[PDB]
């Protein structure tokens, strides 16, 4: 069954207080990257 | 309702959440009926079962016996369904026995019809047996179980969780700054997440050494406070029935 | 030699420390091929493999593919053999695929005859599927991972270890007297407990979020040297071959 | 040293009853 | 082990 995703990485990469996490972790940042 | 709680991994806290929360749900003046699905027969030792008591509903059902003769009463309003003592054999072989335990689905459904449980809360492994997804299918709400740390959040975007399911973060960590890291990144991308977590508490830890459910062995503990705060959430939010 | 290491229940530090112990074993220089046969496909994230690499041992053999075209090199001295990416559909039906793999048993014997390897290490699930067991037959050693507390003390008691395994203590904690209870129980009642431990370390809840193996991402942790002394530990004891 | 590793043993199963039970069934 | 002081 169709849904809406459970997981939503739109605008990430403008909230600044995340800016630094994804920095620090290659793991967070590929999966928050754009695709 | 029915609800189901499963852990998006193994040792997250599923068994001792479920206790819990049948506790507090007990406490709060629901009768409540809590059912062991996992075949590790663990959930009974919270409930001071005797740990050489080997029966339960599957352990009756492979051996030809009446499921329904397997419950233990714990209050006047918490009762208890082990899963029953598997065999090394019967634990090393599980595709022998896991299609064999459809009648406790139609029994279920039954006793949710009876109306004699306001509560049927159901402890389920993460499997993907047949018994597993067929017990999911009759739950009308499902909680999914994780810890903030890098192997849940790789499995949040590789499996599938049960359709509907709220995630309930617990053993939740002071002081750790990847774990800030993963769960303020969640705050914002996981729609699933509730709003209330459990913490690391040694009362957690101590629990089932003690034979007890959280809140009945220390009811002042953070943890027993966060479960309890679920437990009212869960009544507010998880008290439809599905359709 | 062939070395297993697996769970005695989920969660409890065995993909971090298959990876670190490849990463000491290769520091020192040993030659180390390190194989992942559990299906949720983690241990590949140590070693910065992209998530979307979705090539492994068992994808390649499901395709109809060579399995040996999947392998990985980290370094001169620790090859990877990822699983590979299952799909939802194959994850909720796990009897479609665990029966097609057990080419992979005479295939790493193959691999295991040539020399090229001192250790090939495999990261085991705990899922008594047909293809663990055939993996797990496989292991001149093993190592049973366990966290100290009331779950694995229990499971100590109704369920069957690797034959000839040792017990490894990983997440060893601070200011928890029922840990340290449980633990002085174990030095007197377990007898192949390993004489080193693995501490609760924020170094190893870092380093998978950093794609390394804990002694590349920090080799002054404590977990990093604790480890180091596992590696030492089986280079003494561990370098035989099975009978 | 013996004793004194019995002695601190039989605390810890009186404090926990899921550890005495586990020893006095053994 | 090889020191008595690790990284905090
Ligand atoms: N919030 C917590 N704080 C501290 N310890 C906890 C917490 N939650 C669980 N634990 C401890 O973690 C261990 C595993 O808990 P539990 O048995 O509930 O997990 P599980 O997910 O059901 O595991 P399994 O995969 O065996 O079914 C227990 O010994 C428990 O005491
Ligand atoms: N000693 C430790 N100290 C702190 N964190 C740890 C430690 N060992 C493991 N972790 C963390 O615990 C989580 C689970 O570890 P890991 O993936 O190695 O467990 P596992 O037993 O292989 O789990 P699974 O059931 O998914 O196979 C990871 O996020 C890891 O970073
Ligand atoms: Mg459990
Ligand atoms: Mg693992």
């Amino acid at each position: 069954a169709f849904s809406l995703p459970d997981i939503d990485y739109a605008d990430i990469s403008q909230r600044e207080q995340l800016a630094a996490a994804l920095k620090r972790w290659p793991l967070l940042a590929e999966f928050a990257q754009q695709k | 309702a029915v609800l189901g709680l499963q852990g998006v991994r193994g040792g997250v806290g599923t068994t001792t959440i479920t206790a819990a929360l049948a506790w507090s749900l007990q406490m709060l003046g629901e009768n409540v009926l809590v059912v062991d699905a996992c075949p590790d027969n663990l959930l009974r030792l919270s409930f001071n079962v005797d740990f050489t008591h080997r029966q339960g509903w599957a352990r009756a059902m492979l051996d030809g016996q009446d499921w329904r003769d397997a419950g233990l009463r714990y209050t006047s309003q918490l009762d208890l369904l082990p899963f029953g003592q598997l065999s090394i054999e019967e634990q090393e072989n599980p595709q022998h026995w896991q299609t064999r335990l459809s009648d406790i689905c139609s029994g279920l459904q039954q006793l949710k019809a009876s109306g004699r449980y306001q509560w049927i809360l159901i402890d389920l492994p993460r499997d993907a047996s047949q018994i597993t997804h067929q017990l999911l299918s009759l739950c009308d709400h499902s909680l999914a179980i994780v810890n903030v740390d890098a192997n849940c959040h790789i499995r949040l975007h590789q499996q599938a969780l049960p359709d509907g399911a709220h995630i309930l973060i617990n053993n939740f960590r002071i002081g750790s700054q990847v774990q800030d890291d993963i769960y303020q990144l969640w705050l914002q991308s996981q729609r699933r997440l509730l709003p209330m977590l459990i913490h690391r508490d040694e009362a957690m830890a101590e629990c089932l050494a003690a034979k007890q459910p959280v809140g009945e062995y220390r009811s002042d503990a953070l943890a027993a406070e966060e479960i309890l705060t679920l437990a009212n959430w869960c009544l507010l939010n998880y008290s439809g029935l599905k359709t």
